């Protein structure tokens, strides 16, 4: 608790008239001058170290987190506001004032004399966060089959967004602009109480994103190419064409998983998947995934660029000490070097043929 | 388009669920999965507006087989081992006495027929009695390979040119229209 | 963009024929606040709208489109062929799947 | 619940006189009006905090949605006409009123004098959802209503 | 009968739901003064629907097969048969005439 003496009450009694007995005890009328400063860098630094100490409650599985959002961002009958109309009233003891530089952001709320500021300011935010309780409302009234809670965190993901870059950013383009002697407030007065309220409409998405993300490819992958070469080193194959159809570059059966459920949050510039750097909420990608798709889609744009599995690639003989003839034979497609002129002999992978394999001899 | 005008789109060739107006009325994952794949079959097969597709066959060598003969709808295919061609079928052709059949000749014996299978459904049937599989080699191919009798193989090789050909009539095998469009519980 | 009374046009209709019948010499308030903060509302729906003629055209048009001839000659150098039935179903003038999108 | 110590029956009794207790006990008839307004200010504040914590009682099974229907808009036996009679009693205290601004919508509803004659006006909605009430009482018997209910769902 | 019913799931459990939940010591009454003014409502628009289902239950099915399969192996043990094409068209497990008659 900050303990006194630095209020507005405090401020008309006993001070004013009490300094002023030791002015009796450098000319005595400059000792205020001198005493108000050395008491108002005082003044606000009893309260800046009351109010970055504060925390907000911690709350969870859904009912909470609307009783929050209804206590706070209510009407007269709330906090948060009478705690920002006992310091409205704070920043203009004296006569706007000799406060200026310490309550400065934080009066530059409630004025609306703040005429050209961007207008940043708490009264917008409040209703900024009273529609997040709204659309979650919703979610605390129906929910039936644990469905049309993600329908709303499914905007969340794949770019039906055209509201929620603002009821997350407005928390924190206020207090990340405040004053930075602020911070540890604004993270808790602003960023912190929306935080927890994305974080239980967006955390069971993500975890049912990978029930989604399981039944359409992966359980299909490892259904069908385990312990196939060349995923090991076994006899059994993998087969080329159904290899096609999964990781080709348009239209195989991640492409168009991407871009079917996570079209907000990933985009594919160039060859490669970039996440969104805006539109994350935190959302932490799996540092693998992007690593595996990012090897997925640079095999597509050589091996498979035609939409089907083939290339074509060239091949110079070359010699050494002790050899006469060297024959390689792929696919039914001959070559045989003895030590001639080389010449580059254009092959086919894979060739249309009944007997499909290399030798070397 | 007279009954789910709201809820359901018809998107692309899929049918899919329209997100607007779907507060608290699902459908059954099975009719959706049903009626999309009886819409994936209407774009292979029956484009123009009844059933008609082009496939184009190309024969394969086997181990000590002279001569095998695949007739379809008066459609014949004789392969006496030359240098192979493709030969663009076409499915269900209207023609006096609509069949598949099956004929190969070997080295040891006379010729034996693999399967007669007459109606107008005779291909499908000689597709679903195949050993099919992906090919590499051919792209869109599937290297069909029947066993006759005797240890003898029969290879083959469809490559279509839209979708999966009259392959795709084997999503049909064993299927069944959902009695629920939308499901209560 | 084709119809009318959605109504985001007439309230525009309403608020302009207020402002114009006041005097010709308060133009400038008439249409600060009459005419502005309707207008400024469909400045503001379109660019999103405009994306989900996107979103509806990759998955409408594209993604059949690429689901039947990715990797067919004449468009990719390959062996196999695009399918002229249904090739005709998409480029069309009238009842294609490309005109009839449109 | 309102805490009581606001309503009309206190304002006209014991807090009238009981301002003239403390203001004998700065020049007092100049805080008369800087007491009042202090607590008209919270004579609304508690009342604004009363309407808005009222929800409605969850029904189910299309007859007890179809007999609040008949209970909501049903003059001389209901809420809503009844409640807002004593809400229109309690937006007249004072002496239009002092806290005639906040108290000044809500009793704009219930007016139905109406000198434009497109106010919204809480009849012409209570005529409103009685003819949805008819509705559901064409459906809900008289005659086979699943093949009705559709019909009225399929066209919205 | 068949599930046209969006109703009546109320207003014959609703004098059910009271009396059954009254008190059980005045069962006796609540059956006297609930459910059996409801009952005797009932059983006079249900009683001529079972009464005259029955003859939409042999004028479909049980006429047409007593007509025809009567006297027949194995209905009974005479030389005469029932023709297996006409079993089958009663009794298939969705096609039926008696599964297309429930």
């Amino acid at each position: 608790v900050v303990p006194g003496m630095f209020t507005r009450q405090a401020w008309e009694e006993a001070v004013l008239p009490s300094i002023d007995t030791v002015i009796n005890e450098v000319s005595p009328e400059a000792l205020r001058q001198r005493l108000t400063t050395r008491y108002f860098a005082d003044f606000g630094n009893a309260w800046l170290n009351f109010l970055n100490s504060l925390h907000l409650r911690k709350a969870q599985t859904l009912s909470d987190v609307t009783e929050q959002l209804t206590l706070m961002a209510d009407v007269r009958q709330s906090p948060l506001v009478a705690l920002m109309n006992t310091l409205a009233v704070q920043g203009c003891t004296g006569q706007h004032g000799p406060l200026a530089t310490t309550f400065g952001p934080v009066l530059a709320l409630m004025d609306n004399q703040n005429n050209s500021a961007d207008m940043l300011n708490l009264q917008t935010y409040l209703t900024r966060v009273t529609q997040v309780r709204l659309r979650l409302q919703q979610i605390a009234g129906s929910s039936d089959p644990q469905a049309m809670m993600q329908l709303l965190a499914q905007t969340v993901l794949q770019g039906k967004s055209v509201d929620l870059t603002d009821t997350r950013d407005y928390g924190s383009l206020t207090a990340a602009g405040l004053g930075q002697e602020w911070y540890g407030f604004g993270q808790t007065v602003f960023v912190r109480p929306m935080e927890q309220a994305w974080q239980q409409v967006l955390t069971p998405a993500a975890e049912s994103l990978n029930a989604r993300w399981r039944t359409a490819v992966v359980d299909g992958w490892n259904n069908a190419f385990s312990g196939r070469y060349p995923f090991k080193n076994v006899s059994s194959d993998a087969s080329l064409p159904l290899l096609a159809k999964y990781l080709n570059t348009d239209t195989g059966r991640i492409a168009r998983f991407l871009q079917n459920n996570l079209s907000g949050v990933l985009h594919r510039e160039g060859s490669r998947w970039v996440p969104d750097t805006i539109n994350t909420r935190g959302l932490t990608f799996n540092p693998a995934f992007l690593k595996a798709i990012n090897t997925l889609s640079e095999i597509a744009d050589v091996a498979f660029t035609t939409g089907n599995a083939g290339l074509h690639f060239e091949l110079r003989p070359g010699t050494a000490a002790g050899v006469m003839q060297t024959t390689l034979i792929t696919d039914n497609q001959k070559l045989i070097y003895v030590n001639q002129m080389p010449v580059w002999k254009r092959f086919t992978w894979p060739a249309d043929t009944e007997a499909p394999g290399a030798s070397l001899s | 388009q007279n009954n789910l005008s709201g809820v359901l789109h018809r998107e692309g060739s899929r049918w899919v669920p329209d997100t607007i107006n779907t507060r608290g009325l699902t459908f059954n994952p099975a009719f959706l999965k049903a009626i999309n794949t009886l819409s994936e079959i209407a774009d292979v097969a029956f484009t123009t507006g009844n059933a008609g597709l082009h496939f184009e066959l190309r024969p394969g060598t086997a181990a000590g087989v002279m001569q095998t003969t695949l007739i379809t709808d008066n459609q014949k295919l004789i392969y006496v081992n030359q240098m192979p061609v493709w030969k663009r079928f076409t499915w269900p052709a209207d023609t006096e006495a609509p069949g598949a059949s099956l004929s190969w000749v070997s080295t040891q014996a006379g010729t034996r027929q693999y399967a007669d299978l007459p109606g107008s459904w005779g291909l499908i049937r000689l597709l679903e009695m195949a050993r099919r599989k992906a090919a590499p080699g051919v792209a869109s191919g599937w290297s069909l390979s029947w066993q006759a009798q005797d240890g003898r193989m029969l290879n083959y090789t469809l490559r279509t040119e839209a979708g999966e050909g009259p392959l795709v009539l084997l999503k049909l095998r064993n299927f069944v229209l959902p009695e629920t469009v939308f499901e209560l519980s």
